[PDB]
């Protein structure tokens, strides 16, 4: 994996050390031949969570006619909580998935 | 304000639809009242998780909830008469998944 | 303890067979020289839940500028959940305390 | 609709404790002032949550183990200098976990 990226299995992950809104995070990953985090299952989620704090990180999940990942796939595991209906982008911290307004600057995770 | 909302706690299982609680407006003492619900879980994604019997007010869950992925559902119940005129203001109903 | 009541320690509990609204439940217990359940501590709440189902039972708890028992004492243990702001009477099932509209007929518990 | 609500996660020591900073993007048109209402805000239990009026910093004031509410339903408000609302109230649900 490239420098500053973490290897887990057959993939490389980038945990940011600064904050960007959802759109800018998505763009940052794309510029690096990667994608804003699309979690495949509970094992991967649990592993990646060990590297997170209580602070939230953007992932490639949004409420677009239901919670679905950026690769078109609908959310089929775990659970996401929300404080307000305007929170349409998804994020993750060490405790789970939560919704946030997309304009909020948060850390983010890329996966290659 | 004449809404009567019983305590709602999700079960643990079927068959579906499964009755949760019967909601009602005491305005039904003066005339026939018709019920409906809106909000996530009702008319917004995830759609149709919950439905309400228009004439009885029976709120029902339509599928095992392991099929859905949200923590809480904020529904709004509505009550109107035959002509469609509201006999109550909508009532917010929060359902938390345990 | 009178017939059909359950004895535990030096107390007698009545678990209703049918349902009544909150005021009617209160009146009933008073007519039987007792009180609609005022749970004293988390210990007694735990004791009680062993005998409850998923169905809710009325207890002597109401929201009057905050949740408090009929003896005037504020609720000082556990937690209560609610679906709607109009649910101002308290009930309990095997999983916890929940608010309900007072007009709803529910099973109830008396203690003497 | 211009409310921006970050993800809230409840945390004892430095109270009051900041949770998140909320804002309305209507602030790019004028000075906005924030307030919150609701059980846990302006009604019993009073002051569990407070918000910094000019900045939008929503804070919790005590360990929540001292409270009995499972989920708080708060509403945020945004008004202008003249006291007129520049947004409809936003409901903010906070579950104690």
């Amino acid at each position: 994996c490239p420098d500053r990226w973490m290897k887990y299995g057959n993939h490389c992950y980038y945990f940011s050390v600064e904050e960007k809104d959802w759109n800018s995070s998505l763009e940052f990953c794309l510029a690096r031949d990667s994608h804003l985090l699309v979690i495949t299952d509970n094992q991967e989620m649990s592993l990646l969570q060990v590297f997170l704090s209580e602070a939230f990180s953007w992932i490639g999940l949004r409420n677009n006619s239901g919670w679905r990942w950026e690769d078109g796939s609908p959310l089929n595991f775990s659970r996401i909580s929300s404080n307000s209906f305007v929170q349409t982008c998804g994020a993750i911290n060490k405790n789970g998935l939560q919704a946030s307004s997309c304009e909020v600057p948060l850390h983010w995770v890329c996966k290659k | 304000m004449d809404w009567v909302i019983p305590p709602i706690s999700l079960p643990e299982n079927g068959p579906f639809p499964k009755n949760l609680v019967q909601i009602k407006s005491n305005k039904d003492k003066e005339g026939k009242v018709f019920y409906s619900i809106t909000g996530q879980g009702a008319d917004t994604p995830p759609v149709g998780v919950f439905i309400i019997e228009r004439e009885t007010g029976w709120l029902k869950v339509t599928e095992p909830l392991d099929r859905e992925r949200i923590a809480t559902y904020t529904l709004f119940s509505h009550a109107v008469s035959s002509n469609g005129n509201a006999v109550e203001d909508p009532m917010e109903i929060l359902i938390t998944v345990t």
